[PDB]
């Protein structure tokens, strides 16, 4: 129950796995979080972080905390390319990179088949799950990345149900990017199933977090 | 091509209704906020109504309760339904698209607005109890006299018409240099009248043919008139 | 509830000079919600500046936005005749958009005399019971011009209307059309018809005239 010290990062950078940030992967509980709220190592690929302030309060004090690989990188995606999702927006160690806890999936060859992946919570604890939705800047990039022009993403659980459509548009350059990526989180209750369907534009979880919370 | 086209404008009684449509093309419609902005003849721009991507609506205080904005992204279409129309609603109504955005930056969610970006040509709404009637088109035939300086003027008088506007072109758009179409005037009879004119080298009068093409949509009127020297 | 007062109301300047346009907010406004627009004559508005100081795409370097708080300025460094337009500032506040009243940017030019033309009524109009006599003044500067109708050397008033084109974005001139409406009887009751034109580029008034009717 020592504090969780994020260093130069803020909660968004840590929890997403911004390569600038320590994983702190052995931290299994904390009394409070010591943070740099104004850090630029929250989100490196520009976009909205939905309900961020709620997530800060959720994570403020935990009595049990376990990162686990909900969707293992090397085997969960046999029909999609999980090895190209790096970007100049997220540079690390002199090279293009991306978040530790998410995988930006693109097409395998020239076909992006219908993805459908499920996780059933057997942890006996609320499971924190984060994912991203990517919005290209042009119709050209939409096909280069995902082939399917009319892609969609669906995320569903006992508490959450939403279909995403890619919003293609040229936006002012942020971190030299004209597209965007929006970041989402939700808790999956003990025993519930969360389903990811997508024909494009989906930034899949790699790591999730089983958590119990410190309240009194 | 990125484009916006308004349609549905016209003449309506005071206290009546009218629905405007804005069709977009060349761009993904659901990515943008959509807006209506009206401009009365000779006056400034007035924002009337706006809508987000997800469908929440915004309205100016001068139109709340009387105008309803809606969009159907599957038809790339913006709509503005209007009722309880007053005289002070007469204007050209524009359609415009815009980008708004939340960016997570420095640990907070920050909202941005990047301006109204693409604009339509505009469609005109006239609110009065008066009746529609198409114009009469009379020649303004060049002078037989003079021609020493080499510049002659000729034109068309578009007279007795309601409501505004008409458009005028010359030789089906093949004649544009030296063309002046004047702002209409409202004469005491309650009807408008304008004239389009063009100045040509006066040696052109003997070798060129000049025809003005007069459109008056509200009366569905197309009139082509040849202007010959007297 | 946000008001944008924009000044000067009209701006006359010569090509090559620098144009400074002001937009004042009734209340402090966040830079990211101020925009500027261009509406050339006969056209739809064009976005110029977004978030107070960033140029929209395709907008040349000479357009620059700046300011903060309640005072905001658009600047056009090297004016051109094509920059002739009305300029509007815009703000987002309280889920509502409001514009300023606009700034006429008027292009200053050398003095140019109008070429005058007069057109008698058409035979087509006369048979319907009405006469129209039109006096054209073409491509002149400055805009102030006087037109005087004379029916058999009798000064007319109350029976003539006129309208002026907006300033041409290329040669910076105006044109003026004045129409004299007369009944068919009144038209055929008189003979000499003339319009008297006085303009700065005219030392003496110029009269154009016809006789018939
Ligand atoms: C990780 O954070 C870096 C800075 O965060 C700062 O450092 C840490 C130690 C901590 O003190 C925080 O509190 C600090 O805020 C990021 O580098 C910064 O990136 C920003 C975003 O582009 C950049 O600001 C811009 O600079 C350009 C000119 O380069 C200008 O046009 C823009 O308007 C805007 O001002 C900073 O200059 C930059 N700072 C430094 C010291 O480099 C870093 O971002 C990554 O690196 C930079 C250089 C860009 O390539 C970014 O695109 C890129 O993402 C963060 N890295 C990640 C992976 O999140």
């Amino acid at each position: 129950s020592a504090p969780l010290h994020l260093g130069k990062c803020n909660i968004a950078g840590w929890i997403l796995g911004n390569p600038e940030c320590e994983s702190l992967s052995t931290a299994s509980s904390w009394s409070y979080i010591v943070e740099t709220p104004s850090s630029d190592n929250g989100t490196c690929y520009p976009g909205d972080f939905i309900d961020y302030e709620e997530l800060r309060e959720q994570l403020s004090s935990v009595s049990s905390f376990e990162r686990f690989e909900i969707f293992p990188k090397t085997s969960s995606w046999p029909n999609h390319d999980s090895d190209k999702g790096v970007t100049a927006a997220c540079p690390h160690a002199g090279a293009k990179s991306f978040y530790k806890n998410l995988i930006w999936l693109v097409k395998k060859g020239n076909s992006y088949p219908k993805l459908s992946k499920s996780y059933i919570n057997d942890k006996g604890k609320e499971v924190l799950v984060l994912w991203g939705i990517h919005h290209p800047s042009t119709s050209a990039d939409q096909q280069s990345l995902y082939q399917n022009a009319d892609a969609y993403v669906f995320v569903g659980s006992s508490r959450y149900s939403k279909t995403f459509k890619p919003e293609i548009a040229i936006r002012p350059k942020v971190r030299d990017r004209e597209g965007r990526m929006n970041y989402y989180w939700t808790l999956v209750e003990p025993g519930d199933k969360i389903t990811f369907e997508a024909t494009g534009n989906l930034v899949v979880p790699r790591y999730a977090f089983a958590m119990e919370r410190n309240a009194g | 091509e990125v484009q916006l086209v308004e349609s549905g404008g016209g003449l309506v009684r005071p206290g009546g209704s009218l629905t405007l449509t804005c069709a977009g093309s060349g761009f993904m419609f659901r990515s943008y906020d959509m807006h209506w902005v009206r401009q009365a003849a000779g006056k400034g721009l007035e924002w009337v109504a706006g809508m987000g991507k997800g469908g929440e609506t915004f309205y100016a205080g001068s139109v709340k309760g009387r105008f309803t904005i809606s969009r159907e992204n599957a038809r790339n279409s913006l709509y503005l339904q209007m009722h309880s129309l007053r005289a002070g609603d007469t204007a050209v109504y524009y359609c415009a698209r815009a980008l708004t955005e939340w960016l997570f930056q420095r640990g907070t969610r920050n909202h941005y607005y990047y301006g109204m970006d693409v604009w339509g040509q505009g469609t005109t709404i006239t609110v009065s109890g008066a009746s529609t009637k198409g114009p009469s088109v009379f020649p303004l035939a060049p002078s037989s006299k003079s021609t020493s300086g080499g510049t002659a003027a000729l034109g068309c008088l578009v007279k007795d018409y309601f409501p505004e506007p008409v458009t005028v072109s010359w030789n089906s758009g093949a004649l544009t240099s030296g063309v002046h179409t004047f702002p209409a005037v409202l004469q005491s009879s309650g009807l408008y009248s304008l004239s389009s004119v063009v100045t040509v080298p006066s040696s052109s009068l003997g070798t060129q043919t000049y025809i003005c093409n007069v459109n008056h949509k509200p009366s569905n009127t197309k009139v082509d008139k040849r202007v010959e020297p007297k | 509830e946000i008001v944008l007062t924009q000044s000067p109301g009209t701006l006359s300047l010569s090509p090559g000079e620098r144009a400074t346009l002001s937009c004042r907010a009734s209340q402090i406004i966040d830079n990211k919600y101020l925009a500027w627009y261009q509406q050339k004559p006969g056209q739809a508005p064009r976005l110029l500046i977004y978030g107070a100081s960033n140029r929209a795409t395709g907008i040349p370097d000479r357009f620059s936005g700046s300011g903060s708080g309640t005072e905001f300025t658009l600047i056009i460094s090297r004016l051109e005749p094509e920059d002739l337009a009305v300029y509007y500032c815009q703000q987002f506040g309280s889920s509502v958009y409001t514009f300023g009243q606009g700034t006429r940017l008027e292009i200053k030019r050398t003095v140019a005399a109008p070429s005058v033309f007069i057109f008698p009524p058409s035979d087509e109009q006369l048979k319907s019971g009405t006469a129209s006599v039109v006096c054209l003044l073409n491509n002149f500067y400055p805009r102030e011009a006087k037109v005087q109708w004379k029916v058999d050397n009798a000064l007319q008033s109350g029976n003539s209307q006129e309208s002026v084109t907006e300033q041409d974005s290329k040669d910076s001139t105006y044109s003026l059309s004045s129409t004299l409406t007369l009944s068919k009887a009144d038209y055929e009751k008189h003979k000499v018809y003339a319009c008297e034109v006085t303009h700065q580029g005219l030392s003496s008034p110029v009269t154009k005239s016809f006789n018939r009717g």
